[PDB]
RNA sequence: UAAGUCGACAAGAAGAUGGGCUUGGAAGCAGCCAUAAUUUAAAGAUCUCGUAACAGAGCACUUGUUAAAUCUUAAAAGCAU
């Protein structure tokens, strides 16, 4: 009941073969779980926020400590050793091999801005 | 220099003979700087040059090698001649053993070349004269300098040979000076793979 | 390095041998399409326990067959000898073509 | 060098024509032979369906072409139920940033990816990472993605 | 405000710049040499993009036909054929072998508040690691006796490394026949079942990959030795046979 | 050739060299370019 | 900056995909809008060429070889051209 398309829905224009019928939506449970999570990447008036937004953040923030206000260095500049241990186990191994992939994206995103800006500085 | 440090592999047959610091008195100069006469003899011939004294040659006869070094790397004059003296020895070693060659290509309808002897204008007995038809009213004839062997496998192809690279490439430029490659039809004399970019029309 | 004039190359060496380092580098310099063009290449890997002297075989398209020891000469030195012979063929090709 | 050419042709419509004729007729290969050889490749698809082809022309004018699945954009619009415009083909948003043509659900994305995984050259890529590649293209054609 | 002596907690003093990819990649291999018990070292020769994709397409397919019905972790996707930086990967072995993280003395550290807190620098990118590996490498002969010395000649030129999270002989036969087939021990897949394997692109890529050597549990292994490990059906079964005796 | 008082490189192949300098004259600064001959420039007057 | 700086050389520089619109045609590269992804040693819905439009050649970027033990790059200042 979480998906808009119910079971039995006719998927229009998804069959280009002659001897076959257009796909029919199957039950929601039968579909893999990642399909309900792969969509996690989709992202006067100023005066009103100034009255409330500016003030509320200062109160909750509790600017009395310098721990939650640090620069918060990104993952592409730290030097802490990655969570890799010898003979730690498959769980440790997989869990250790998963951060090497989360760091890969970090360097990738940096190349985009570094290349987009290098091409922007040549087409002034 | 990163080239002066590289040892010079002396192939079999080549012999390097280092002289001694000498000074040829010059009445026009109050103090001449000592030099060293370096001879490089081998199968094809013998070449000689005079290097400054501050350059030191560690001629290793055992391993057949010779590394160069200067007395002071901080002086601009010594850094330059260090690499230039190395580049010359490299050519000398690889010129007396193997030899240097230059290829000239004659592009253009009516361009020919022959190697004949002109006893009238011979500077030395048996001088070979390259005769070139390049569209001029007169015939263009040039005598090969003493020490070069010029031949034409084909009418539109010259082949120069010699042990002195500077002499070979200099004589190929004199022949090319008559017809420099043009960018509209590619006509001219191209030396050692030289090419010219053509125009649209 | 010019590989166009190289017909086939047969290299036999042991990986764990520090001397075979130069042999491995020579294999990488070859371009990707060397197999499609028709060049034959056979690579033999010797056991780690006992290592036979490394062997390098080269042959140009004019019949010349080159054989250079891997231990005495380094990768840089080997590239010079193969370049000289492959270079003269370029001049000869241009000389006799046209 | 074996040059390659890109041409979009109909399902069973292979004959000398603007899409087919000039694309390969000039190079030298026998267009008629290729035209009659393409029909055998596409004999189970609806007539007129667009089919990308990468024809490789080896030296000696011996051609070999690999038929490819329909364009992802053509499938997204075909499955988005977009209004037909100029040329009789479903057109996409002129300004994907503001305009919106259709609302394709994720269940349609899960199928558009399965039909694109049939290709051997694309059969290795994981399906989890392939459904987000088309979702990344729906933002460029003005189609909204619905959970 | 943050004081001058304060240093970020997730950015201790490094031996060399951390922003550069040279060092950021060193932190990866060092942890990969610890989390990967079984590792095969290949040599790639100017493989093209399409060829690489095809080669990695057979592994996924061949590795997806391994029976694992024991409810074990889904070890079928963390196996990757990764091209590595041989120069920076050769330093990883040094830092992983000739460096004892337990030989560092903790020192006070200043936080945003300025309070001194004791901290120890054991990260691989530390100046202490750089100093140890250098001094340890001074002895040439003693290094050859170490595992690094038995794998230093292998890290020459371009090398591609295959990483397996666990020592599964079954996964080896699925990956050892697609990259270095040698029948009848590890025969290549059949054409009547795996036609993609014998493709123009794939077949032309597998000829440029050579299995030079392998590393298992921090032990150098020769190509012939890898067959023995791959020959075993399973590790747990091999131990049972000894118990019967 | 264009004789300017402010010579600048107009591509990656342009090179700055001081030529014609000898025992009798100081020479000039040139912008030599083998790719495009229109990038040729000189600084100074005879 | 020996974790190989700098330069050169060898190769790579992918895929969904000719992004959508525009146009006789617009396929990275007339113009307009978008430019969260993905997989990779890396690869901009594209920085300079090139085509009528494709193709093609380079660049950013990636690995390897060579190779520096005071020797990389930029800025400012002084005196000169
Ligand atoms: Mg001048
Ligand atoms: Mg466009
Ligand atoms: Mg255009
Ligand atoms: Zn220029």
């Amino acid at each position: 009941a979480i998906s808009s398309c119910p079971a039995g829905t006719k998927l229009n224009g998804l069959n280009y073969f002659k001897n076959k019928a257009d796909p029919v939506a199957l039950p929601d449970e039968e579909y893999p779980e990642w399909l309900w999570r792969c969509l996690e990447v989709q992202k006067k008036q100023r005066r009103l926020a100034m009255k409330r937004a500016r003030a509320q953040e200062a109160k909750i923030l509790a600017s009395g400590d310098l721990e939650a206000l640090a620069p918060k260095i990104p993952l592409q500049k730290q030097s802490v050793n990655l969570p890799g241990a010898v003979n730690g186990g498959v769980q440790d191994a997989v869990l250790a091999d998963e951060k090497r992939e989360e760091l890969r994206k970090a360097m990738r995103k940096e190349r985009k801005a570094k290349i987009k800006e290098s091409n922007y500085l040549k087409a002034m | 220099s990163k080239l002066g440090r590289t040892p010079l592999s002396i192939p079999p047959g080549v012999e390097i003979t280092i002289g001694e610091p000498f000074v040829k008195r010059d009445m026009t100069q109050w103090k001449q700087q000592p030099k060293r006469k370096i001879t490089v003899q081998g199968p094809l011939g013998q070449l000689e040059m005079d290097i400054p004294d501050f350059i030191k040659i560690d001629h290793d006869a055992e391993a057949r090698r010779a590394t160069l070094s200067v007395a002071n790397r901080d002086e601009k004059e010594q850094r330059e001649m260090w690499g230039t003296t190395w580049a010359y020895l490299n050519r000398f070693i690889m010129g007396v053993s193997e030899g240097h060659t230059a290829v000239l290509r004659l592009v253009g309808i009516g361009y020919r070349a022959t190697i004949d002897t002109r006893p009238e204008k011979e500077e030395y007995p048996g001088q070979q004269f390259v005769c070139l038809k390049l569209g001029f009213s007169h015939p263009v004839e040039m005598g090969v300098p003493k020490g070069m062997k010029a031949s034409t496998p084909q009418p539109t192809r010259i082949l120069l040979e010699g042990i002195n690279r500077e002499q070979v490439m200099t004589f190929a430029a004199d022949i090319r000076r008559w017809r420099v490659p043009e960018p509209y039809k590619g006509k001219g004399i191209f030396v050692n793979g030289e090419t010219i970019k053509l125009k649209q029309k | 390095m010019l590989t166009r004039f190289i017909t086939d190359v047969s290299t036999r060496f042991n990986p764990f041998s520090a001397k075979a380092k130069a042999a491995r580098l020579f294999l990488s310099f070859l371009p990707p399409n060397a197999r499609s063009n028709g060049m034959n290449i056979t690579t033999q890997l010797l056991p780690r326990n006992s290592t036979e002297t490394p062997l390098l075989y080269v042959k140009f398209k004019d019949g010349k067959e080159m054989n250079l020891d891997v231990e005495n000469m380094g990768i840089k030195s080997i590239v010079e000898e193969v370049d000289r012979h492959s270079r003269i063929l370029q001049k000869q090709a241009d000389l006799n073509d046209g | 060098v074996e040059q390659v050419v890109k041409l979009i042709v109909g399902a069973g419509q292979a004959s000398p024509s603007p899409p087919v004729g000039p694309a390969l007729g000039s190079k030298g290969i026998k267009s008629m032979d290729f035209c009659k050889e393409f029909n055998a490749r596409t004999a189970h698809i609806n007539t007129g369906t667009p089919m990308p082809v990468r024809v490789t022309v080896r030296p000696d004018r011996s051609f070999h072409f690999d038929v490819r699945t329909p364009h992802t954009s053509w499938l997204l619009l075909n499955a988005a139920e977009a209004p037909i415009g100029k040329g009789g083909k479903r057109k996409g948003a002129s300004n994907p940033g503001k305009e919106v043509v259709g609302t394709v659900s994720l269940k349609h994305v899960y199928e558009i990816a399965k039909i694109k995984q049939s290709e051997l050259r694309l059969s290795g890529l994981p399906l989890e990472g392939l459904c987000r590649a088309v979702i990344y293209q729906a933002r460029s054609i003005g189609i909204n993605v619905i959970p | 405000r943050l004081p001058d002596d304060y240093v970020p907690p997730t950015q201790p003093p490094s031996a060399r710049p951390v922003d550069t990819r040279k060092s950021q990649l060193l932190r990866t291999y060092t942890s990969m040499l610890r989390s990967t018990p079984l590792m095969l070292i290949f040599q790639h020769n100017n493989l093209t993009a399409i060829e690489w994709a095809a080669i990695r397409r057979e592994l996924s397919l061949a590795l997806s036909n391994v029976p694992v019905p024991e409810g074990a972790p889904d070890i079928t996707s963390k196996i990757h054929l990764q091209v590595v930086r041989t120069r920076i990967f050769d330093v990883a072995l040094k830092t992983v072998e000739f460096f004892d993280p337990s030989t560092v003395e903790p020192t006070t550290a200043t936080t945003a508040t300025g309070t001194k807190v004791p901290a120890t620098y054991n990260h691989d990118l530390s100046k202490h690691a750089w100093k140890a590996v250098k001094e340890a490498t001074k002895n040439t002969e003693a290094v050859e006796k170490t595992v690094y010395g038995q794998l230093a000649p292998l890290l020459v030129g371009p090398v591609a490394i295959l990483t397996l999270p666990s020592v599964s002989p079954a996964h080896l036969g699925a990956a050892l026949s697609v990259l270095a087939p040698s029948p009848p021990a590890f025969p290549a897949p059949s054409r009547k079942k795996n036609p993609g394997y014998y493709d123009l692109t794939c077949q032309s890529g597998l000829q440029k990959l050579l299995l030079v050597g392998g590393r298992i549990e921090g032990k150098a292994f020769d190509y012939d030795g890898i067959k023995w490990v791959g020959g075993i059906e399973n590790g747990i079964e091999g131990l049972r046979a000894q118990l019967v005796h | 050739m264009k004789v300017h008082s402010a010579i600048k490189k107009r591509c990656e192949h342009c090179k700055v060299v001081r030529r014609k300098a000898n025992k009798r004259q100081n020479g000039y600064l040139y912008i030599i370019c083998p790719a495009n001959p229109r990038h040729k420039q000189r600084q100074g007057y005879r």
